[PDB]
């Protein structure tokens, strides 16, 4: 080669996404009392999420 | 006997007795045979002349029609879910902050 050149190129990259929180109660019975007493009898598939 | 519940005014009904509308309060409620904890606030969701509730996207009822009063309320949730407690360790000291 006898001459060059200079070029500028971009390179696009993900770092992070959204932190969420789930209530499990809340999401499954919904403020009932019939409800969330009878999910009391399931076991410990809430605070394992 | 063969009878329905839908999404209209009630002819027939049991005998049970009314009582006292309570507003922005944690309540149960019993409209029309419809039965719901949460608190009772006005709205502005005007209804088609004959609708007696309206649900939201979540399929879980979100505003009522007064029997008495043919006036429209609306149902929020008892429960705030977003509260989280700052804490040191329960060892050191038993102070926290709230946010
Ligand atoms: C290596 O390559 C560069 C280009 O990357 C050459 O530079 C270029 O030189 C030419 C001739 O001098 C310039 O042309 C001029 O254009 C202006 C108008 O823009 C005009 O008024 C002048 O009369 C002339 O025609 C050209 O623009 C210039 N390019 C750059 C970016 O500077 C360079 O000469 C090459 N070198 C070798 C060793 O071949
Ligand atoms: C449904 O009934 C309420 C209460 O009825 C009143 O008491 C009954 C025993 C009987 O005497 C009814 O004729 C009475 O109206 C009605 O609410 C009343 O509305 C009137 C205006 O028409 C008002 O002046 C009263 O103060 C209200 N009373 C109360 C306690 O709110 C209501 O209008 C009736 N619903 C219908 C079908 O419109
Ligand atoms: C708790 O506090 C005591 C008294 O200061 C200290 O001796 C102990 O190491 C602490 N334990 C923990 C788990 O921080």
């Amino acid at each position: 080669p006898t001459n060059f050149t200079i070029s500028v190129t971009t390179e696009i990259l993900p770092v992070s996404m959204t932190k969420t929180s789930v209530d499990c109660t809340m999401y499954i019975c919904g403020d009932s009392t019939e409800c969330s007493n009878l999910l009391l009898q399931y076991g410990s598939f809430c605070t394992q999420l | 006997l063969s009878f329905e519940l839908l999404n209209a005014p009630a002819t027939v009904c049991g005998p049970k007795k009314s009582t006292n509308l309570v507003k922005n309060k944690c309540v149960n409620f019993n409209f029309n045979g419809l039965t719901g904890t949460g608190v009772l606030t006005e709205s502005n969701k005007k209804f088609l002349p004959f609708q007696q509730f309206g649900r939201d996207i979540a399929d879980t009822t979100d505003a009522v029609r007064d029997p008495q009063t043919l006036e429209i309320l609306d149902i929020t949730p008892c429960s705030f879910g977003g509260v989280s407690v700052i804490t040191p360790g329960t060892n050191t000291s038993n102070q926290v902050a709230v946010l």
